[PDB]
RNA sequence: CUUUAAUGUUUGAUGUUCUAACGUUGACCCGUAAUCCGGGUUGCGGACAGUGUCUGGUGGGUAGUUUGACUGGGGCGGUC
RNA sequence: AAUUCCUUGUCGGGUAAGUUCCGACCUGCACGAAUGGCGUAAUGAUGGCCAGGCUGUCUCCACCCGAGACUCAGUGAAAU
RNA sequence: GCUCGCCGGAAGACCAAGGGUUCCUGUCCAACGUUAAUCGGGGCAGGGUGAGUCGACCCCUAAGGCGAGGCCGAAAGGCGUAGUCGAUGGGAAACAGGUUAAUAUUCCUGUACUUGGUGUUACUGCGAAGGGGGGACGGAGAAGGCUAUGUUGGCCGGGCGACGGUUGUCCCGGUUUAAGCGUGUAGGCUGGUUUUCCAGGCAAAUCCGGAAAAUCAAGGCUGAGGCGUGAUGACGAGGCACUACGGUGCUGAAGCAACAAAUGCCCUGCUUCCAGGAAAAGCCUCUAAGCAUCAGGUAACAUCAAAUCGUACCCCAAACCGACACAGGUGGUCAGGUAGAGAAUACCAAGGCGCUUGAGAGAACUCGGGUGAAGGAACUAGGCAAAAUGGUGCCGUAACUUCGGGAGAAGGCACGCUGAUAUGUAGGUGAGGUCCCUCGCGGAUGGAGCUGAAAUCAGUCGAAGAUACCAGCUGGCUGCAACUGUUUAUUAAAAACACAGCACUGUGCAAACACGAAAGUGGACGUAUACGGUGUGACGCCUGCCCGGUGCCGGAAGGUUAAU
RNA sequence: AGGACCGAACCGACUAAUGUUGAAAAAUUAGCGGAUGACUUGUGGCUGGGGGUGAAAGGCCAAUCAAACCGGGAGAUAGCU
RNA sequence: ACUAUG
RNA sequence: CGCGGGGUGGAGCAGCUGGUAGCUCGUCGGGCUCAUAACCCGAAGGUCGUCGGUUCAAAUCCGGCCCCCGCAACCA
């Protein structure tokens, strides 16, 4: 069967990545959330 | 002339094709041609915002001329062509001082014809001239509203707005629907009819056919559950509602014109 | 007092004109290398249209809810 | 009758025998004209019925070829 | 190592994505590996990825995103102009051979090409953020020209056979060579050249567009392949020798012709059809502001530059997505032989595998196959399943029909091998030689050689000649839906949805309607032969009565009635 | 010529058997339907939860759908166990 | 205002 | 059965709120016509299903019995 997770680097990056986030006001209250909880990885970006 | 096509597949068999001989075969003019490119009937906001609409096959949109507003100078027209934008065909013309634009081609309007616009202009069918300078009777096509906006009215294939009445700054036109309408006197007209009037005669014969102009298929509301549609449920074939759209509004009678500050215009609304 | 008249009078609302608010998804000019926006010139509408506050009508388009108990199981019937 | 409760209605056809099928009748419990009526060649992994061919479907099972089953060695679960 | 078996339009080779050291060498076997393991995609150490031309980066744009000013919005924000991003598309250039344990169009050997910069010399109207051209575009179909490629002959080098025959019309192996540069062919497109005038291309234009005369008909553009060169080279079956028996060294034969032939190239061609088939830059050309001894432009020669990042390995999979070393899923490319219509199917080549538990036994029962006396649906809810039918050519074919269909209806017949017609025909291809010529990649006749159906007649073997794999069961009545489609991913494929067609109704354009507190956007760069909604559902014959009820439409006299 | 016919790839999913702590959280074997189109497929993009999209099955929206998932109100409330 | 049948 | 409705001159209907039985057709008698039908005139006829109660009094209010319709008889 095909399953649901078809992984493509461009789309990852686009929807997930760094400045992706630093876009919006509600994507950079993530970062934020996350750098809060002390979050190693806090994106999906390499 | 229509063409019954005769039936070797069960998709042929009610096709009725409109075949025009006197069309061109070959590229449209370039210098003319834009980009344009479709919808799926959706708007700014990604959401569909007209249904049914979906589809079908590429168009280049071809540059008409609905202003006629190149004066005095006589133009001849070099062929017919195809518009894929439109059911009324085009003409390419060329101006004596050779610039080319496509117009609009009226019913009996073939290569050769010369064909001018402005006020000095003979009344003769593909001549373009503001509506005090034509005959009270006269039928005409691609009319103007406001002066200089360009033509809005008649224009679809076998349309002719047809002028009723002088009065001052205004004359009098029964559109095609059935509506006497005032407009102000200055605005242009083409006259004659307009062409390809055996267009309606067309049928289309199978599905595909009408997918190949754009078209989706059209759920019945009765299908429908009724939290997608007033038309809803059932057990079986049921209705008992007054037939209304998907956002619960009465078809079938309701009218649905306000509009105020265009209504001293209208003499008379349709029959 | 009844009926009625012109003297004057305060508001009325029913037309018809007008233009100066307002409209213009008419045309042209400029910012400008720009089908947005703004400004100008000129037409066409014009105190209408449209927006606010108040108000009647409509309104399963949407929402929140209600839709009793007894009962030789419940329902129907019957009762309170 | 994708509609008929009574109903396996009655009559005819098909079978040695037909609550199904086909043709009729009309007593339509409770068909019916674009929530369409009656017809229809072609089309259908569509529903029902009949016939030829073919057969281990069956009378009624028999034998054979492989894979597990069983024994030995090694590894080694689970529901409860 | 020697046999055996399996894949071979893949179970082979190569890209993209995705992974990220899994690659190669040494070493170790605790754990991991559904068993052991000296082995490993496992542990440890070391190694390995070499670019002006391949790809990204870069120049250009699509859908779309973001968006200075701007418009709109309690706030957050929303939409959008100028712009600026965004490939899946457009834009310069490389081939062959060699070599590592592991890279190679990247290294080495040869032979190339591309775009920039600076300098010299000769010649000279250069120049946009503007104008024009070009780039620049669909589906189907046909058939002519080729090549990849293959088969056969010839040429060269080996062999003369474990068992009867095998010095011959016998056997085995080889017969390969690129980009580039030169020539310009089958074919395809097109009248050509010079002058004059002109409300068009936002201004100017010598460019494009337009109108006019005058003059020769053959000039131009495009273009596969072939031949020439590249190549006196490279490769090359083997042979002559040294070896830690892994390989290292030295030399090197022939290297032609014919036929068949793509789904590849001419071809972004040609013919045709309606549903009428991106954009922008690079590129070519025109001028305006500007600058004229300059600057800049054109050609020739020199000289310098072409950075950076990717480059290992897996890729129909043990390395990707599925918790697994999982019978699943995953875009593109290549396409050998014999049979065959074929990319089906069988057997094979190149190449790659034997699926990480085995060894015996030969019970019941289960799984997957084979065969079956007599009968032949008696089975069963139901012929479910199985059996059967199956090819090519020829004969022949009913009701009904929308005249197309039904129809491959039904149902028959022939089919192997050998020979003759003809030591291989009809046909296809076409050399040598003669003849001609605006002398070449030319034309005429000419037919050697090569290839090669189909038929008839005569013979001959078998139980059976479409012998295997492959490959329709057929007919009759009737319901429903006209038809091809669509549907409940994971128990429903249908009579449900859709459909072409029909009808009603709304909508006069700042349209109705829809999404949005709004700005705005779709509808539509459409305009009533158009657009939205509702119901019915090809076609044929039709579509009756009721306006009391409920909606909708119109009507305004009177009644009743809100804020004020 | 054709939403034409037969039939591989490709798309699908009608019947049966197996499997039902599976080889597999929907497959396998044998047959089956479409196969120049209302076809199929890659890359990128848009539509967002009472919202989307829907040839309409309450289908689909990351193995979840008559109202997704994550966090919060939150120790909701529970005359019931 | 009249009308049907034998 | 559970619920509800209806039995009225010969036929179809009205009257059901206790003191009063009507409407159209049919029957009977008279006319008109040669005769019949139509048409004109005149007259009758109803135990109000049945039994029993209540009231001074019952078609009428109330109960039982009989016939006749309609609706319901469901979830497993």
């Amino acid at each position: 069967m095909k399953r649901t997770f078809q992984p493509s680097v461009l789309k990852r990056n686009r929807s997930h990545g760094f400045r992706a986030r630093m876009a919006t006001k509600n994507g950079r209250q993530v970062l934020a959330r996350r750098r809060a909880k002390g979050r190693a990885r806090l994106t999906v970006s390499k | 002339a229509v063409v019954k096509c005769k039936p070797t597949s069960p998709g042929r068999r009610h096709v009725v094709k409109v075949v025009n001989p006197e069309l061109h075969k070959g590229k449209p003019f370039a210098p003319l041609l834009e980009k344009n490119s479709k919808s799926g009937g959706r708007n700014n906001n990604g959401r569909i915002t007209t249904r049914h609409i979906g589809g079908g096959h590429k168009q280049a949109y071809r540059i008409v001329d609905f202003k006629r507003n190149k004066d005095g100078i006589p133009a001849v027209v070099e062929r017919l062509e195809y518009d894929p934008n439109r059911s009324a065909n085009i003409a390419l013309v060329l101006y004596k001082d050779g610039e080319r634009r496509y117009i609009l081609a009226p019913k009996g309007l073939k290569a050769g014809d010369q064909i001018q616009s402005g006020v000095d202009a003979a009344i003769k069918p593909g001549n373009t001239l503001p509506m005090r300078n034509i005959p009270v009777g006269s039928t005409v096509h691609n009319v103007e509203m406001k002066p200089g906006k360009g033509g809005q009215l008649a224009r679809s294939a076998g349309t002719y707005v047809q002028i009723v009445a002088r009065d001052g700054a205004y004359v009098t036109l029964r559109l095609r629907s059935g509506e006497m309408r005032k407009v102000e006197a200055d605005c242009r007209a083409t006259l004659g009819e307009v062409g390809n009037a055996e267009h309606m005669l067309r049928v289309l014969g199978k599905a595909g056919a009408a997918r190949w102009r754009g078209v989706r298929p059209t759920v019945r509301g009765t299908a429908m559950n009724p939290v997608d549609h007033p038309h809803g449920g059932g057990e079986g074939r049921n209705f008992g509602k007054h037939p209304v759209t998907p956002w619960g509004v009465q078809t079938k009678g309701k009218k649905t014109r306000s509009n105020k500050r265009t209504d001293k215009f209208i003499v008379r609304r349709r029959s």
